[PDB]
């Protein structure tokens, strides 16, 4: 539990301008995010499941929001009304953000992205399968049997039995 | 966990049925003391074996932080009715709703 | 104000042992808000429970 | 301390109806109805105890089967006497 | 020798020979006490004590073997467990120490007087 | 008690609840095997021709449903104050655990259904019940390590189990109050082993088979129906009366073993107080088997003698006549024993 | 604070339940501290499948028998007492008032529910009432479960035989 | 003071924790006694016979303690020694003081012979330095072939632990 021995990083570490979306801002535009931004979410993600540190790979995490920012502004730049649009429809489409209640302006999107930037939208379940990724950063460390020097020894079955000295020594036995 | 007397067939579905080895967030302690009592045995587990005992006690039955957590809330309050602490700074800077 | 008291251990023994000397556990959800008023702990935890 | 805040309760109601399952001033009928009150109480510790650790809460349905074939056979126990001690037995006070 | 080992105290030298109602005790004693359980089932059942005799062999034949293997399991066991003291008497050389033999000329000891 | 299949199914499950008791490595499967022993043990110890079974099986239902739960919520209690199944330092809970267990068993400070239960039974159902069914309870209280407790049970149910069982004349009461003096011995012997307990526990449950024998297929239930009992040879009513005299450990007689392992142990373990505490308590469980020894040591008897022929089963009494020349004769098999050490 | 009004509630009807006499009015009273009881033990847990559990076997299920036993046992009626009911209703206000007057914070329960759990736990986000019941039909504690439904036949078959039909 | 034992100070040395340790020893027994009274055998009905029975099962026992802790004292004070005889006069005083409870002469020395044999035999275990009730030295938890007799079904995953 947090003491004066753990080492938090600063505030002024943590001032980073944050990915300040809505719900529908973020649901809409997803599949034209993750494929522009999946070098840094899978090493991020990695980073989070192997050392399970919220102080490790804080870079990454910066990493993460800063490509998300500037696909937002990529976004911002050139197809501006027809996210909204999009956005819109789907937060007024149902009471959950799904895709399948206006497929409309999904393709009006999806036309304004092939127009400007050229890129594919991949298909329903492409982000969620296995990510294969070459991470740079090494695994931490195999996990390493412990060693307990002083257990309780037992006899060993290559230990010889020759017959008892005097049988059972019990009374007037042997 | 106990040793049982007798190890027959009938222990085999007994055993696995409370554990905190399925995902849990210290069941990893609780291996690092159960392997330790295959080591010692269960006797000398309870007293070669102390520190792990302490910790995963202390992961899962929360003992020393809800006493910890008591002892902060009760400070202040004290500090509220001996009159050091009043008015609207009597609770500090509320946390963010998805900060934990 | 408190004597025996240092930030971070139970009056002085620590909470965990057996752990790296720079690792973080996360603190629990009664410890991690506390200093705060019951409407900062029913504004997340009664979320499910309200709707 | 943590059992003076945390699960004082369940003990003490577990003791009152440890107490009205053995008085001598009740009936059989209210001994069995204390029991299925203890059985409860004990479900609510049972749970708090079940829910430190994240998804062991299965258990809760097993206790729940035991304690109630015990009910179910209690009440079997005490309506079999219907047939032999009459239906005045329900007001025994005394065993 | 003019040490007090605690090793070769258990260890067998083999100059100990085993008597000669040692192997053979267990086996006709429970051969005796089933041809006396038979007899007792007769008795008990006002039949004569010698009528049906293949109660009394089965009994006997049953008590013989069963005699036999469990006393070569209880040697087995006997042997097994001086394995075990012989072992943790080698484990453990600091607890169990080898300690000098004592002639009675050192020691001083209380006669008591009858007077 | 062998007129149904649906008998046998119930002991057969019963051994299985029982089974489930004694080997689970946690406080709570321990309480469903007791459950599961429990619903077995409930329609044996109720039957339709005895009108005083029902009720009997009403007051097993509350002694061990009183019982259990008190054990639940004691074990939840430990396993609330640590989260394993042992302690490291002996507490109260582990003392509401034990007397829980006490209750189950039937110890002196909790024994007082044991024999008014036991007054409206039959003579297979008891063989159950003092033998069978205090497997459960104490195979469990080998797992703890509080003495005073144990101290307690032990030296209240060797002066209690002999001296009420004086005034009882019933036959099944006295068997009560004996073998609740038999389970004294028994938890003096886990303070100290676990093997020596299984070894009184084991003979004293063969000299409960060959003792409650003799009082199943003649159908006895009182003090006086033994003197009026017609055994052709008198030699044989005094022989098959010296398994009171065995069980009640006398040194040529069987009986006289596990008693003598007890003295044995608790004398190398510098218990000595304890054993002759309880073994100026044991004379009198001697002295209400000798009373019963009445009828069968003296040679002739002022008899009632309309009844001429002795009628008896075949396969029960077969059964029961090897066990009774090994409850007398079975000193001479300690030379192929070997579990004592 | 709605713990602390179930907290009150349970406690109120357990002294009534100790007060009173009548026997279907003791089951009329185990049948309303078994909603409460549901409620309490939903409000610790990530979801109220085994509230619902508890609900169907223990009320719906079991009770319905000791009301039936209890209501052909008892002729006459029962005689309702205002002293009880007012004493219910303000024991209630007083426990009421007391839990308004406490910090409900520092008496909260420590057990986690659904939402007081971690953001980045994966294993929160799967499906609701997945993996709480995954070891009932898993190896291998699928025996538990086999010989649960064994052991519901077992008990039919002796109550069969100590009934005597 | 209410925690004080009655071994933890040497005979004549302290009167006041001799008396609270031996009578809180009367007053657990008288009450766990009594709690087996009252509901077993002359049972009384009311407030105030339960708590005259709890008296008069309870504070003789504490007149027996104390008259055995004073003239125990005064037999150590009165003279040099301290030997058994001392716990044989203490036993001859609290058999005397149970008589007059009784209201019989034959029942107080009758009791106080078995009293006196129990302080001379108290005094030669504190004396010689054995314990009635010791802790057992060898408890076996088990027989032999403890490791064999493991019969499941259920086959072993690999430990994480070595002996290396
Ligand atoms: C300003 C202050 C002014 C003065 C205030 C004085 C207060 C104290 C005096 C009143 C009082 O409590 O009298 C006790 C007096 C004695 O009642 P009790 O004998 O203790 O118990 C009530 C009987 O069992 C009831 O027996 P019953 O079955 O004949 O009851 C008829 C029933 C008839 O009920 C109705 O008509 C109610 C209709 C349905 C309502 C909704 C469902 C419930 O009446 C009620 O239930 C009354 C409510 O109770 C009343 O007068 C009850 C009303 C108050
Ligand atoms: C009294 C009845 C019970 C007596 C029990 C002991 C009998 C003697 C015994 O078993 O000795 C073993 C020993 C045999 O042991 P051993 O010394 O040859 O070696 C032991 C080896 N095992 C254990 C593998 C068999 O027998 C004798 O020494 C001869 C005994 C002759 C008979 C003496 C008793 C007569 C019968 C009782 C009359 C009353
Ligand atoms: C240890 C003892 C070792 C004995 C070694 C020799 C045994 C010889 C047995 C056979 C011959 C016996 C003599 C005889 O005529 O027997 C007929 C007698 C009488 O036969 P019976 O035909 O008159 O039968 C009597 C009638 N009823 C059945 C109605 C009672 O039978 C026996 O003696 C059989 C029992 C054998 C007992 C052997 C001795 C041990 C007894 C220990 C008691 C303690
Ligand atoms: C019912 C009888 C049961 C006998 C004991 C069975 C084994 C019990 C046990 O735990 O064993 C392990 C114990 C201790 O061994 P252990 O503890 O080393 O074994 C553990 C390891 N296993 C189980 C895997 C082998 O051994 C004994 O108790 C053996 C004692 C002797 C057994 C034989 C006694 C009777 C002898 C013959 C009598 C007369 C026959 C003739 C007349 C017949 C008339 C019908
Ligand atoms: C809140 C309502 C409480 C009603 C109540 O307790 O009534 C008392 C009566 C008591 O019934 P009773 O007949 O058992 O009364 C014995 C208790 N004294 C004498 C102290 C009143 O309970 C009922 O009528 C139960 C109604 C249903 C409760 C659910
Ligand atoms: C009147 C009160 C009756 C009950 C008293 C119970 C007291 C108790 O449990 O004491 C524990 C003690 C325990 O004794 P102990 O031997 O363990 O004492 C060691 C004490 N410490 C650890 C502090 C050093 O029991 C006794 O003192 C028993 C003494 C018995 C004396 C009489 C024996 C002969 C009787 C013949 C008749
Ligand atoms: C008949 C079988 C009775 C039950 C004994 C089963 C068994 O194997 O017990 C092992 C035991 C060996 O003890 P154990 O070492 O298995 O004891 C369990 C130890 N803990 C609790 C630490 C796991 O055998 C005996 O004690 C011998 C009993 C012999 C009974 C028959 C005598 C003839
Ligand atoms: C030990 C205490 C003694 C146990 C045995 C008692 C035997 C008593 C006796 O001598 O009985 C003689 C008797 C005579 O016949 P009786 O019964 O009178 O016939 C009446 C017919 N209507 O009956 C008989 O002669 C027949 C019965 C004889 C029983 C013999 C038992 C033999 C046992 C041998 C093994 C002993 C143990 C070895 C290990
Ligand atoms: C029921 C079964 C029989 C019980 C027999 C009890 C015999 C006396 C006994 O064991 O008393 C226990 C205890 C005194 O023994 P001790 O262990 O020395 O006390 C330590 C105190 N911290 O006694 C006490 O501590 C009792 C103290 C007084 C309690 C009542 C106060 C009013
Ligand atoms: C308490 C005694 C109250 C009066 C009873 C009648 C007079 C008895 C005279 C002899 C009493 C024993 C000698 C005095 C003594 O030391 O008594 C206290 C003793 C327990 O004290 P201790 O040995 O320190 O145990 C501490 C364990 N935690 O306690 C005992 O040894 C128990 C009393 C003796 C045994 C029962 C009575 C005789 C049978
Ligand atoms: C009166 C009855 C008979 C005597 C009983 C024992 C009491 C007695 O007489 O004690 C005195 C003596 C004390 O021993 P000691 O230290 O030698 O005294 C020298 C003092 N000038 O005591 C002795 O020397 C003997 C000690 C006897 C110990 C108890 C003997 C009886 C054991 C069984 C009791 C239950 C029956």
């Amino acid at each position: 539990v947090i003491t004066n021995n753990t080492t938090l990083p600063e505030e002024s570490e943590l001032n980073v301008q944050e990915l300040n979306l809505s719900s529908a801002a973020l649901r809409a535009g997803a599949f034209h995010l993750g494929k522009q931004c999946e070098q840094a979410n899978n090493e991020f993600m990695l980073c989070r499941q192997e050392l399970d540190d919220p102080r490790a790979c804080l870079a990454e995490g910066k990493a993460v929001t800063s490509c998300a920012l500037d696909f937002f502004r990529k976004v911002k730049k050139t197809c501006h009304e027809e996210f909204t649009q999009y956005a819109t429809c789907l937060d007024k489409s149902s009471g959950t953000m799904a895709f399948s209640h206006c497929r409309k302006t999904q393709g009006v999107f999806d036309k304004c992205i092939k127009d400007n930037f050229d890129w594919d939208r991949p298909s329903y379940g492409y982000f969620s399968r296995a990510k294969v990724i070459q991470s740079a950063r090494e695994a931490p460390k195999k996990e390493e049997k412990v060693s307990y020097p002083d257990a309780t020894p037992g006899l060993p079955e290559d230990y010889p039995k020759p017959p008892a000295k005097y049988g059972s020594r019990f009374h007037w036995l042997e | 966990s106990l040793t049982p007397f007798l190890r027959l067939p009938l222990t085999d579905l007994t055993g696995c049925l409370i554990n905190h080895q399925t995902y849990d967030k210290c069941g990893k302690f609780e291996m690092k003391m159960m392997e330790c009592f295959e080591a010692y045995g269960l006797e000398r587990g309870k007293r070669e074996c102390a520190d792990l005992i302490s910790d995963f006690q202390e992961c899962v039955g929360m003992q020393k932080q809800l006493m910890r957590f008591h002892a902060m809330r009760n400070e202040r309050y004290k500090q509220w009715l001996k009159g050091e602490r009043k008015g609207q700074e009597f609770f500090a800077d509320p946390p963010r709703v998805d900060a934990y | 104000n408190v004597p025996g008291w240092e930030v971070g251990t139970w009056y002085g023994e620590p909470v965990f042992k057996t752990l790296p000397e720079d690792t973080l556990v996360t603190p629990i959800f009664k410890e991690f808000y506390a200093h705060s008023d019951w409407k900062s702990y029913a504004k997340r935890a009664h979320l499910k429970l309200w709707s | 301390m943590i059992m003076i805040l945390y699960w004082s309760l369940p003990m003490i109601l577990f003791i009152l109806g440890l107490f009205c399952f053995v008085s001598n001033r009740k009936h059989l009928l209210s001994m069995l109805l204390s029991l299925e009150f203890i059985v409860l109480m004990l479900f609510f510790m049972l749970f708090i105890y079940l829910n430190m650790l994240n998804y062991e809460s299965y258990f809760s349905m097993m206790f729940l089967t035991f304690s109630v074939c015990e009910g179910a056979l209690g009440l079997s126990i005490l309506v079999s006497m219907i047939r032999t001690h009459g239906n005045d037995y329900f007001q025994s006070f005394s065993i | 020798s003019a040490v007090n080992d605690p090793l070769e105290l258990l260890t067998n030298k083999g100059t100990h020979e085993p008597s000669f109602l040692s192997p053979i005790w267990n086996p006709i004693a429970c051969g005796v006490a089933g041809v006396g359980a038979a007899i007792f089932i007769n008795w008990g059942f006002r039949k004569p004590v010698f009528s049906g005799i293949q109660k009394h062999i089965a009994f006997g034949a049953i008590g013989v073997g069963a005699g036999a293997y469990f006393d070569q399991k209880r040697n087995e066991y006997l042997a097994k467990r001086d394995a075990v003291l012989r072992h943790y008497i080698e484990l453990h050389p600091d607890d169990f120490p080898v300690k000098e033999r004592k002639t009675y000329g050192q020691v001083l000891e209380s006669w008591v007087p009858v007077r | 008690m062998f007129n149904n299949s649906s008998k046998i199914l119930f002991i057969t499950i019963m051994i299985i609840g029982t089974l489930i008791t004694v080997t689970s490595n946690s406080w709570l499967g321990a309480w469903m095997g007791l459950e599961i022993n429990l619903l077995s043990f409930i329609p044996l110890l109720s039957d339709n021709n005895n009108l005083m079974s029902t009720e009997a099986s009403l007051k097993y239902f509350l002694t061990q449903v009183l019982a259990s739960t008190v054990l639940l919520f004691s074990s939840i209690l430990l396993m609330l104050k640590n989260n394993m199944n042992n302690e490291i330092n002996e507490s109260f809970t582990s003392m509401i655990i034990m007397s829980a267990l006490l209750l189950k068993s039937g110890a002196a400070p909790f024994h007082f259904w044991f024999p008014n239960m036991m007054e409206g039974l039959t003579w297979m159902n008891a063989l159950m019940l003092m033998t069978w069914q205090k497997i459960a309870p104490l195979m469990l209280i080998s797992y703890l390590n509080i003495k005073y407790l144990l101290l307690i049970s032990v030296i209240l149910s060797v002066i209690i189990g002999a001296i009420g069982g004086l005034n009882q004349t019933s036959l099944r009461k006295l068997m009560a109050f004996s073998s609740i003096n038999h389970l004294g011995w028994m938890l003096s012997s886990l303070m100290i082993s676990e093997s020596i307990w299984l070894i009184y526990f084991f003979f004293y449950s063969f000299l409960s088979f060959v003792l409650t024998f003799m009082f199943n297929i003649f159908k006895l239930f009182h003090l006086n129906q033994l003197f009026s009992w017609f055994v052709n040879s008198k030699i044989l009513k005094f022989t098959l009366f010296m398994n009171f005299l065995s069980l009640g450990g006398l040194p040529p007689f069987l009986g006289f073993l596990p008693k003598w392992l007890v003295i044995q142990q608790l004398t190398l373990c510098n218990q000595y107080f304890m054993l002759t505490l309880m073994m100026m308590s044991t004379l009198i469980t001697l002295f209400f088997y000798l009373r019963i020894c009445y009828s069968a040591f003296m040679m002739n008897y002022f008899e009632n003698n309309w009844i001429m022929k002795m009628n008896m089963n075949s396969i029960n009494y077969n059964m029961y006549m090897i066990m009774t020349f090994f409850s007398i004769f079975g000193l001479f098999l300690i030379s192929l024993f070997y579990f004592m050490f | 604070m709605i713990q602390l009004m179930l907290y009150s509630l349970i406690i109120t009807t357990s002294i009534i339940f100790l007060n009173m006499i009548h026997p279907l009015a003791l089951g009329l009273t185990l049948l309303i501290q078994t909603i409460f009881v549901c409620l309490l033990t939903g409000l610790m847990t990530k979801s109220f499948w085994y509230s619902y559990i508890l609900f169907l076997i223990f009320l719906g299920g079991m009770l319905v028998l000791f009301i039936y036993v209890t209501s052909l046992a008892s002729n006459e009626m029962f005689n309702l007492s205002m002293k009880l009911t007012l004493f219910s209703s303000l024991i209630l206000i007083f426990m009421l008032i007391l839990s308004f007057i406490m910090d409900k914070t520092s008496s909260s329960l420590f057990l986690m529910n659904n939402d007081m759990q971690s953001i980045i736990n994966m294993n929160s986000y799967f499906m609701e009432n997945s993996l709480s019941l995954n070891k009932l039909y898993n190896f291998p504690t699928n025996f538990i479960t086999i010989l649960l439904m064994n052991y519901l036949l077992i008990t039919l078959i002796v109550i069969v035989k100590i009934t005597k039909l | 003071l209410l925690r004080s034992k009655y071994y933890d100070h040497p005979d004549g040395e302290d009167a006041f924790g001799k008396i609270v340790a031996t009578n809180k020893y009367a007053v657990s027994a008288g009450v766990a006694w009594s709690m087996f009274d009252v509901l077993t055998l002359s049972k009384p009905q009311g407030y105030l016979p339960t708590l005259g029975r709890f008296a008069y099962n309870t504070g003789p026992l504490m007149g027996m303690a104390t008259a055995f802790t004073l003239t125990t004292l005064v037999a150590t004070n009165a003279r040099g020694k301290d030997d058994k005889i001392n716990y044989l006069i203490g036993g001859f005083a609290a058999g005397g003081v149970f008589g007059a409870w009784k209201h019989n002469h034959v029942a107080g020395l009758c009791a106080g012979l078995f009293l006196g044999i129990a302080g001379v035999i108290k005094k030669m275990s504190i004396e010689q330095g054995w314990e009635f009730f010791p802790n057992t030295p060898i408890k076996q938890y088990g027989g032999l072939n403890i490791a064999g007799n493991d019969w499941t079904i259920m086959a072993d995953p690999p430990k994480n632990w070595t002996t290396e």
